[PDB]
């Protein structure tokens, strides 16, 4: 089992930076033939210059069953062909993709790759974070039909100076954990909210207006 | 009347949109730009979406819900590839037809249930006449 | 206040359609000439063509103390000092920046830019969950000493016909969410972790090492 | 009969292997050798590496003995050029061009060069 | 009647700024944008952005029958191609190209394009030159079959009278000391013409 | 004694083919990674990658005091950099460069360094040529102050030793559809490709008669 | 003595470097390409560390954390930024210089307690005789 | 009579030095919004020759080759000293190394990493 990076650039370079720390294998499949050097010289790994489309170069990468490729392009259209290519014609079981569009998430796992988190997804909840700061802002996404949010506790809340046992939230949500100044605290029954405090809570879609209603 | 959705209104691409608008079917050309929508002919009462195929916010403009065939036409295979999959695994699109340039990719859209138009494959044919 | 996202390619794309789709306004600002005329044309957003790292530029995009600067640029030693020029000479107090470098992750923080979770990072733990998913893989990092880790159960492995009460787990450590077959299960005492069923769990890295070894 | 096909790409060599097996002598010539792993095993023919738009690779082909040449790169120009060569400069009796641009297809035949034309073949099946 | 100057970086900037100020009318077709944009500020001409092979920038350039069309390209497969696409589809009767690969020199002047001297082939000639000073070494090529060579011994104190030089061969010109000097008779750096079928015989005399 | 070919693209190679054919030692000096690749697979000369203009590089191709450095660069200001650079501090007696900028030829030719005819200059010739194909047109120019020109007329029907030309002006070579003809005093030009050589004090006389 | 870490051996990095060495200073020459260090004098005790100050793992290899003076000294002013924002808060370090070339750039270092080698400052002096 | 070349950064700083020294001076320069003082300004490619007889180096004392370009302020310089017969030419070199190639064709020369040598030997001690 070999960690096959199919192209794009720089992240492309510390996933296999960090990937070789790991203790792996690794080959970068890239198309740009400079970059392709710049890799060869400073990274200790199988540099493959080529379109990572081709059948021809992912079999000069000797890409097999056990392999995970990793598919790194800012193109989707290249991503989800490099993908099926890479699990129907080599016969990949493990295929993880950077996705671009958030709107292209959903196909992708229709497909069976598996994806990373979508990066404008988080970029767009750590900025409107930024600027709602006392309002329920989602993490990372759980599993599907479950989002991960955080609320900051405000001074003139109505959560401030309530039991965790007292608070009245429904039935598929989780007050997970509180972060009182930067230490963890383990929520339990006779655990009070109290101001400049972090809870976080995991909550079905069909169940995080009511949360959120109830929390904030 | 079929309700076809043809994906780049390019040389070939508009070509078909034109049988098809001729032939009084409701068409809806989807194209990266607006300015090769001058392809399409006069006589053409169907619709056209701008906009990038790769992105799925112009998959869903496209209503490909409705869609007896989508033919993914543009220059680009992967493109093509990824404008298919969408027709059939996203909007379940009965008849999806895709233009492949490189015949060994051709496989791959078959083998996801893609019928196939090939350049290549059809050159090989006259190229035959030839000797 | 306007979210200025200074460059980056496609990724920049996705966040300016996110963003405007927020109905928040958007100034992008991007050094290619070529993508700046795609943008325009696409995006109905404020491009700028120039170096975000150009005063001169920032002044024309007219960046104000409360804009929300989104530098995206895959050079960290860019990004940074993009980040002070927007932060120091404009006052912006609400900085998000992508660091490619996990390595660099400190420095960001330390100077006070927020920044989003790092891609390789991501990449790395997906990666990594996907080649051993038998063992407890870390999700995305919460406060700085306190990891989000997950941990599939093995039909041969211990906590599989145990109480979520009987595991005895460290104090630093919470068990947050069990997901039976992609359904969130609130764990009380009296749940039972049974095999197959998917266990988040939070913990502060002075306990890690301990929970892994009680939970796997 | 010998024919000569430039470039061995993927329309390229799937030319020069239909000929190959028809036992006619083949020599292709490609821009770099990597292209001629899309040659098959059954091949008998000749390779000539060299850019086709140098004219000390036209000569290294034997245009001069050739029934048939096929200028089949993906460059118009170059193709036009190959086929220019042999029909003017090696007078290759048969000279097939593969065109992409379908309004270039007019001054190839104006020099009677045959073309093969993917967007015209195309405009046959998006017809159906 | 106007100069198409059909792409071509640097030199075609030369050139145009060259045919301006001969009081002509300049095309600049360049496919480079941002060199296109940099000429529209200089040169005074008309920069048409776009392909030169392309039969429609061709026909925005409104390239006429009796244009003078200048393709100096680095690829001679496309100037080949630009020159016969306007030749045959705009009927140019007038087209100069530039053309890099010296074997590539024949088949321009067969399809009836006129050419520039080739440069390799001079900048050969200049520096094998002054790598052997004391050899007939070649100017600039006359007529196909006439070459017009120089040369810096026996020849030293004879009259030109006297010198039994070729039936085809010239002594055209003697420069004595950067002076022009008329070879006559009772004529005692010279350049010579001769044609090829005698260009030995005359070298070893 | 090698031949430094010091970058230029397609008219590079096609120099450094010319130079290997004519069994010379050829370095090509380029600074175009890409194109250096492509050098080394094709031409059998040393390709050295890297800018011209810095010493380190010019160390790294060995450039000797007896090698003949051709610059090709289309930009002036390097080439005559790389020319004194080459010729101050390596000690390389013999520099051919191209130059763009015609008006640029004189500094060149000042500080000693040998230039291809320019470009441009051949080219405005040619083009010139062609528009006006009843006029003296200008050749390629011999030494500095000596031009080498070629042209229903006065002069058909006239013999060359009839023919009043200035002192400074020979009429060099007749061409007769393609056939060299040795102007001798009875040779008649008739209705015939005429070479000339003629001083540039000269030449507005040799033309007024010659037409 | 004193332990000088110079960034970047180029035209002007490595006269630096040179200067530090002859003065029997231990210095550390950090790199994006190992051909830069040819620069670099004869007589020369100091280490050389190839790689991209860029990169976190380089400015760790530098040992920074030793260091008297760090010289941001690369033809890049946002490396130059970067390397001297690490040495100043990352590793402590007491007297950071940085060579800054567009010099609305000089005041950013400055706000960090980066001095500053700006040439067109330099010029001025010159250009003004 | 001063003519400057290159009216940027450190270039016009010599220009306007110079202006208001009562000097006559000619700025010389790629582009127009550079010039962003009673002296003339020429816009014109350095590189050119048709730029450099634009100047009026013929009546010049001095000609100051102050573009960012090495090669051109050479280039500028070498026009300058044996083209028009500048007594006084001044360059601006970037690279120390090529510091002597002027000074060996008698163009003297202000190179800031020489200049900031000097301030760096202070920071040491
Ligand atoms: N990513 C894309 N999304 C939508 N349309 C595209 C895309 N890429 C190319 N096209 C269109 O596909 C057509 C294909 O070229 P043609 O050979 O002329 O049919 C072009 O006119 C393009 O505008
Ligand atoms: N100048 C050239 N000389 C020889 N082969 C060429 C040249 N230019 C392009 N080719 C070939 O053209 C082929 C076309 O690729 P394809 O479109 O896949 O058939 C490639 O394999 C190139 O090697
Ligand atoms: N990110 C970097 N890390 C290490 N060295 C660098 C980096 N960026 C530039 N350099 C070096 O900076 C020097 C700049 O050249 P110079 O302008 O002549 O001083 C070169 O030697 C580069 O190798
Ligand atoms: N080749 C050139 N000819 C004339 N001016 C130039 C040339 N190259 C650069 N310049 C100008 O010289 C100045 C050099 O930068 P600086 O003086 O540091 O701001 C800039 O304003 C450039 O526009």
């Amino acid at each position: 089992m070999k960690v096959i990076i199919i192209g794009g650039e720089t992240t492309a370079y510390y996933l296999a930076r960090s990937m070789l720390s790991r203790k792996y294998g690794v080959v970068i499949i890239n198309k740009d033939r400079e970059l392709c050097e710049e890799f060869a010289k400073k990274l200790k790994a199988t540099i493959i210059h080529g379109d990572g489309s081709h059948k021809e170069i992912l079999r000069d990468a000797e890409v097999s069953k056990n392999d995970v490729v990793v598919i790194l392009t800012p193109r989707d259209e290249v991503n989800l062909f490099i993908a099926q290519l890479v699990m129907k014609d080599f016969g990949v079981k493990r295929v993880v993709s950077l996705v671009n569009d958030p709107g292209n998430m959903e196909i992708f796992k229709k497909m069976g790759i598996t994806t990373v988190l979508n990066l404008t997804t988080l970029i767009t909840n750590t900025v409107e974070a930024l600027i709602f700061p006392d309002e329920f802002s989602s993490i990372i996404p759980l599993e599907q039909g479950i989002e991960f949010l955080s609320v900051n506790v405000e001074e003139d809340s109505p959560v401030v100076g309530k039991k965790l046992k007292d608070l009245p939230l429904p039935r598929d949500s989780i007050i997970a954990a509180i972060v009182r100044g930067g230490v963890l605290v383990v929520p339990r029954g006779d655990t009070e909210i109290l101001s400049g405090d972090k809870l976080y809570v995991i909550v079905s879609a069909e169940a995080k207006e009511t949360v959120e209603e109830t929390l904030l | 009347s079929k309700y076809i959705v043809i994906f780049g209104c390019g040389r070939l691409g508009s070509l078909i949109a034109n049988l098809a608008s001729s032939s009084g079917h409701s068409v809806v050309v989807v194209d990266k730009n607006e300015y090769a929508f001058h392809r399409l002919n006069s006589e053409f009462s169907g619709f056209t979406v701008v906009g990038d195929a790769a992105e799925f916010e112009t998959l869903k403009e496209c209503g490909m819900e409705k869609a007896d065939m989508v033919f993914a036409f543009t220059n680009d295979d992967s493109t093509n590839f990824f404008i298919s999959m969408n027709a059939r695994y996203m909007f379940n699109v009965e008849n999806v037809i895709a233009r492949v340039y490189d015949p060994e990719k051709i496989k791959i859209f078959e083998e996801n249930g893609i019928k196939t138009i090939c350049p290549a494959v059809l050159m090989i044919e006259k190229v035959k006449e030839f000797i």
